[PDB]
RNA sequence: UGCCUGGCGGCCGUAGCGCGGUGGUCCCACCUGACCCCAUGCCGAACUCAGAAGUGAAACGCCGUAGCGCCGAUGGUAGUGUGGGGUCUCCCCAUGCGAGAGUAGGGAACUGCCAGGCA
RNA sequence: CCUCCUAAAGAGUAACGGAGGAGCACGAAGGUUGGCUAAUCCUGGUCGGACAUCAGGAGGUUAGUGCAAUGGCAUAAGCCAGCUUGACUGCGAGCGUGACGGCGCGAGCAGGUGCGAAAGCAGGUCAUAGUGAUCCGGUGGUUCUGAAUGGAAGGGCCAUCGCUCAACG
RNA sequence: CCCGAUGCAAACUGCGAAUACCGGAGAAUGUUAUCACGGGAGACACACGGCGGGUGCUAACGUCCGUC
């Protein structure tokens, strides 16, 4: 199945990066919205996140998920992480392709102060 | 959308009246058509395979894709990974054009055309059959015929069972059995 | 002859870079601070206390060394 | 703080298979077009781009259903260490540890963080 | 030399035992990143009889994993593709193996590289047989040395080649 | 060729311990009975019996393995 294929593809990289026992960044791409989260080495807690689902980001966005929305989510997550001080967590692209808006959001995070 | 709009306008209403579905798109819909070729005698040389691939490319709007043998058997003298034929998958407007042109003109112009075999289904609601002597299509010019071959057209349908497949096939008026 | 089997067990002190278990196949997989050689000979990447766990949907067995 | 939907972990079939009901508040999914970001060893199949046009059909979510999978006591049984005996090929006695299978019982799982709607 | 039992739950463990397999090979059959997942059965059809490609379903690794075999592989260790040769240089704590020389694994360090946006991986092959210690000979490099001196011969060091000694520490 | 039932398999285990091996804590006793190095040894055709086994015709008062 599509979801099964995606999760099986993602879990390999997830475990590979978890072997280091380091913080990770996971971004889920949805046709409507975009989800972002930072996961501690424990794996059962959340530190920083920001998604277009909340109304706090849709004021300047005509559509839930697009280039502008992806950039805004990148800025929001970067600012929240910097104020919280995640200190250069790792990045995982939810077992997806780094070819679409994933690249845009990654570049936005990097230029916003992310060292991943 | 040469026929997609017309299909939605015409077939959907009649089928909904037939079954009285609660959703517009619950009607079974065609997804793709598999244009395989069961020559079974291309082992002699690659020239026949190349000719068949060229014929399929001319028939459709895109180049075909060759396929290899699943397994090696001794009775049929087949090795492993041997390319025996090629197939085409149509999704979008090319599939609609192919279906419209085959239903409109190709179906009537068949000698001793006893009709499509209704029982010849896949057991779940999809139909697959091979109309031999593909020369019927004008695209295969008579002067450009090398050997007699046969087609393998399979219609991909979302039918839950065979009844929905029968209903969808009849929606195209099913010339006769 | 070839020496196979397990030579370090649960609760057994092991120094850094010490072989834990030998195996022709992979009856165990690295957990935390555990490596994996070309011959599947498990070894510890740091000093600690050995331990065996059962994890995974398929009920696999892993060897993990808890930090001292 | 109560209900619904999503992501992140443990637990790894007490979480599974099947049947019925049910879902468009938000969210999610199907999907139109792709000449544009992008891709097909052909195919918009999969990834990606612009949406609510239409729907919850299908996947998936929740409740019930113990038909079906699993564990599983208690007892008993086989087995076995220790010392002895017999009719010593094998078995028994005192003591300790005690199977497999199966029975009662269970469950249609549970658990921690945040987010959106309903309150 | 290697695979399961014999070999009696650590390892090892006799016998003129049961079954046997090998002296290979790869400059891709390796590394990196990406995508994918089968044996088998039924239904329908042009050669098709029970077994050619295809469509669907059941099936969910019972195939494949180069070797005869064992234990593993779904995050696939299998398949396809973009690049490359980290199969690099000097090393290497510690551990295991054995009577022993010796042998295997090995995190990590310094220099420069390949892949990947990065995180990260790359010091050969899913692991377990493919080997030949020993002196002698062919080649090229190296003032290292040269029986008083300048050289020469000779010696020393570096890299490759001659093997059913199948009886093969 | 395949399926249901019925028995077995040292070269089958979806299950499986008593016992022996290793690791940690612990009251008690043992002339440190444990370990490293150095000097000096002897032996290098063992028998019988119990235990679980291979071979042997499960005939053996036959033979070969590990423990006592």
């Amino acid at each position: 199945d599509k979801k099964s294929a995606r999760i099986r593809r993602a879990t390999r990289a997830r475990r590979k990066l978890q072997e280091l026992g380091a913080t990770r960044l996971v971004v889920h791409r949805t046709p409507r919205h975009i989800y972002a989260q930072v996961i501690a080495p424990n794996g059962s807690e959340v530190l920083v996140a920001a998604s277009t689902v909340e109304k706090a980001i849709a004021e300047q966005l005509k559509y839930t998920g697009n280039k502008d929305a992806a950039a805004a989510v990148g800025k929001a997550v970067a600012e929240r992480a910097l104020e919280k001080g995640i200190k250069d967590v790792s990045f995982d692209r939810s077992g997806f392709q780094y070819h679409g808006r994933v690249q845009a959001l990654a570049d936005a995070a990097r230029e916003a102060g992310l060292q991943f | 959308a040469k026929l997609h709009d017309y299909y939605k306008d015409e077939v959907v209403k009649k089928l909904m009246t037939e079954f009285n579905y609660n959703s517009v798109m619950q009607v079974p819909r065609v997804e793709k058509i598999t244009l395989n070729m069961g020559v079974g005698e291309a082992i002699a040389d690659k020239k026949l395979l190349d000719n068949a691939a060229a014929d399929l490319a001319a028939i459709s709007g895109q180049k075909p894709l060759i396929t290899k043998a699943r397994k090696s058997v001794a009775g049929f003298k087949i090795r492993q990974g041997y390319p025996i034929g090629c197939k085409v998958t149509l999704r979008g407007e090319r599939m609609w054009e192919f279906f419209e042109r085959l239903i409109t003109i190709a179906v009537p112009r068949i000698r001793d055309f006893r009709g499509l075999s209704a029982k010849s289904f896949d057991g779940r609601g999809n139909y697959s059959m091979g109309v031999r002597e593909q020369i019927i299509f004008p695209e295969i010019d008579y002067d450009k015929v090398d050997r007699v071959r046969g087609l393998d057209i399979t219609i991909t349908t979302t039918a839950k069972s065979d009844e929905e497949g029968r209903a969808l096939l009849a929606a195209f008026d099913f010339p006769f059995r | 002859a070839k020496r196979l089997g397990v030579k370090r067990f649960g609760g057994e002190s092991v120094l850094a870079g010490s072989i834990i278990v030998r195996q022709r196949g992979t009856k165990f997989h690295a957990g935390a601070n555990v490596g994996c050689g070309r011959d599947h000979t498990l070894f510890a990447k740091a000093d600690g206390k050995v331990k065996f766990e059962v994890k995974g949907p398929k009920n696999r067995k892993f060897i993990s060394i808890e930090a001292e």
